[PDB]
């Protein structure tokens, strides 16, 4: 009675291969998103946004992203605003929102911005010739560092969708 | 992306399907000069004729009409003390004498409206939509518009005109695409008002501040993230015709502030909600002209521009 | 300016999905289940039971996408409203304690639903795979409309075993 | 899950751990009794003699006592016009007469407190604490009890108290009381954990004892215990609790403390006034940590994860 299943029709295709044109798609919308973090709070750049594109092409396209996270950090703890994406199998009718919706009107005084980045399973995996030849054309190479917290918490507000895989977009959100 | 959608393909798209096209706007012009000729015929013959000037007042006269301008604009100045302090016998009185003064014309061609009279002409173009104005001999052909509204169309025509000289084709273009999209959200979202003055004064803040108006979506993404930031919470003031000393306090939500009038606040009206819509709009906006800078094609970028600017919007 | 999560405090090389972790995950899931029930009245002890015996079975064949648990108000989750999406275990990774299941929200019209997506992998098995690793289910699903939600998701845990995460968002009376 | 830790466990690790054993109990009551036949004796050949009588008052009166138990209450009723007005003063006065009673003690064995008397036995004993009661000849042994919160005077009666709890056991013979004990536990294992965390004990009582009025199951301690953290957590201490074993509930005048649980024998004494928000924050956290706790070990998968949980509630001397 009260038991239910997605629609099996509403399912999409389960047999997609993932591309770099899949990748690109799900990239724009986070360059997107950190564009609309630098109209309402000054960071990050252009050219940094740019760097970032390229970044996660690369990654998404070899499967090696597991979750990034981009925003504004004090102390080792992420504050509002701060953009989560979180890779994952694309499920039942593949949510593909448009990017967008941050938060203006925050307080970022004490912060400064940075980004975080979790490989995947299949990097940790990969041999080092795979990373190599997947990772050649990487804008930067990133260092190890602790992972950091949250102050506040998370509201998982987008997903973006393509080549049977999703992004799943979280925010920091101040408590209030 | 850019490559897909640019500043040129805004400024293309403004032309074809945005702006009132000359050759219309000139008809429209000759067929209110037609009336102020006819109106300063009549005065010359008659010293003690009520109506001393008509003016075209409204987005034509500015420059920043739309395509889909239904009438022509104009105020007529009423002075003596026969004309009425009521709306209704105003508008009475003033289509009295357009009727006389207009012999060519039958008399049912003028007909009074709530807040004007309007002279229409049958399967030949446009009508003519005439605000009254009392007149009592101020400078600057101020007058007032249920207490009396003082205003002054030169004045008001004259501050667009300095914005315009400031950033010449840009100001108005922007005004005219900002314009544009408010009307196009009106009828997608119900509680959605923007007065078209309120629009203009925000604009000629920006430009004022100095903001870059040569780049048509960067402009539209400065007043976009103005409403956001801001939260039309910002009192709005110039100093062309007074200083800002002048207002004094006020206790309304929204200010932007009449710069002819000083004890005029064109938002007075506006409410909480009139204000989340605007900045709700204007955020959903902002977020579909940055979409479509970094969008990978051709057709997600005019997908997310026809968010702003409608099916119209091809790219 | 730019880091990235450490090599050590990655997982351990070899991880193979098994019925322990999914009973591991499954007992964590109707753990807050029970929360549930105690401060809104839903689900009881043996629906509690069904459920977790139907996600230990989906979970072992790699078959859960997502499913969700909570009440509807008009055709919307409303809060109280858990959602749980298999993933891949990530980093460090998180195995959190179940619970904390707010009370005192409004619930008054509102009934108990629960609404299942499967995974890729599901679709793609042939009907014979699928029959026997759904074999020992307790109750079986029919087909509805993703309801909507009425709030917004707060992700709020993750429960990790066997290379495997379940991460939990909860609904929330907008504020 | 229930089969590695069920009613039976927690029952077990009661009486190992959270109950004061029955032979330690008798040894604190022969205590207490020793010196109230001697005040007995004293005040029967001394009629005009101030201290009147010595009640024990505390947990171990009531049956809810822990293993932990660090000294024996009792309450002794001063009548007279001697005792003067400060709490310094009567608590000296109270020695002082203490010591002419019990003139076989060394006087430095009766040692003035912050808002009591302690009296120490010299061998194998705990000591006694002694709670004034300024006493008026009112029935009940109605009088002015000085609170060990803060020291102001208390219009109570201990005798009514100690027939308010027996009335619950009654109901609910030997599982109100465990139940209390078990809550006192976990309650001072929160105190050592957080900071700001406070819980009186009577006040502990007083809500179990609603909740058994309420018709909540003591029988069975995993339930019994999720009952009150979750009334707790529900209600945030915002519901008044009020007994009408003693006066109709329409007694009771309006109040704005945060939190009101109104002593059952005086309808303006509200037990839990000193309680802040702060406080009431940190009970709750707490007890809907200990929820998820218990219901996470109703299911958790193996004994060593159950027993785990558990010890989240009742602290490293839960082994299962
Ligand atoms: N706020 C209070 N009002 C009246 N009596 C109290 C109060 N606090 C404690 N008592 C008395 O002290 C006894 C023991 O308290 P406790 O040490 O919390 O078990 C109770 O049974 C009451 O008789
Ligand atoms: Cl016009
Ligand atoms: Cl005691
Ligand atoms: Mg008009
Ligand atoms: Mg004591």
């Amino acid at each position: 009675s009260h038991h239910h299943h997605h629609h099996e029709n509403l399912y999409f295709q389960s047999n997609a291969t993932f591309s770099v044109t899949h990748a690109r798609h799900m990239a724009a919308k986070v360059a997107t998103d950190l564009r609309r973090m630098q109209r309402f709070y000054g960071y990050p750049s252009d050219a940094d946004i740019e760097a970032y594109e390229e970044e996660l092409v690369v990654f998404l396209k070899a499967g090696y992203l597991g979750e990034v996270s981009y925003g504004f950090q004090k102390n080792n703890n992420w504050i509002e605003p701060t953009l989560r994406y979180t890779a994952g199998d694309l499920l039942g009718s593949g949510t593909d929102d448009d990017p967008g919706k941050i938060r203006p009107g925050k307080d970022v005084s004490g912060a400064s911005f940075y980004s975080f980045m979790t490989y995947s399973s299949k990097y940790l995996n990969a041999t080092q010739s795979e990373k190599d030849t997947a990772l050649k054309d990487l804008p930067f190479k990133r260092v190890g560092a602790q992972s950091p917290g949250i102050n506040g918490y998370l509201e998982n507000d987008k997903t973006y969708s393509a080549g049977g895989r999703s992004l799943t977009r979280t925010s920091v959100r101040n408590f209030v | 992306s850019t490559e897909h959608v640019d500043h040129k393909t805004i400024a293309r798209f403004a032309e074809d399907k945005v702006n009132l096209p000359k050759v219309k706007a000139d008809d429209f012009r000759e067929q209110a000069k037609r009336l102020q000729n006819k109106l300063e015929g009549y005065l010359s013959d008659h010293p003690d004729f009520s109506l001393k000037r008509m003016i075209p007042s409204g987005s034509l006269a500015k420059g920043t009409a739309l395509r889909s301008l239904n009438d022509i604009d104009v105020a007529v100045y009423i002075s003596g003390s026969d004309a009425p302090q009521d709306l209704r016998g105003l508008l009475d009185y003033l289509a009295d004498r357009l009727r006389k003064a207009f012999p060519n014309f039958s008399p049912d061609q003028v007909k009074p409206q709530t807040y004007s009279v309007t002279v229409s002409f049958r399967g030949s173009g446009l009508d003519v939509d005439i605000v009254p104005v009392l007149y009592s001999g101020l400078p600057d052909w101020r007058g007032h518009l249920g207490s009396f509204l003082e205003t002054s169309i030169p004045l008001h025509l004259d501050f667009i005109k300095a914005r315009k000289r400031a950033a010449p084709k840009h100001f108005a273009q922007v005004v005219r695409l900002a314009k544009y999209w408010a009307r196009l959200m009106k009828q997608e979202r119900p509680n959605f008002r923007f007065k078209s003055f309120m629009i203009e004064l925000i604009l000629a803040k920006l430009l004022d501040n100095g903001v870059d108006f040569s780049n048509y979506p960067e402009a539209l993404q400065a007043f976009f993230s103005y409403l956001v930031s801001t939260e039309l919470r910002e009192r709005i003031v110039f100093e062309d015709n007074y200083p800002a000393s002048k207002i004094g306090t006020l206790s309304d939500l929204v200010q932007i502030i009449d710069p002819v009038n000083p004890v005029n606040n064109v938002a007075r009206l506006y409410t909480q909600s009139n204000v989340d819509a605007i900045i709700d709009a204007a955020m959903d906006a902002g977020d579909a002209i940055d979409a479509a800078f970094y969008a990978p094609t051709k057709q997600l970028t005019v997908t997310y521009w026809q968010k702003v600017f409608g099916s119209s919007f091809q790219g």
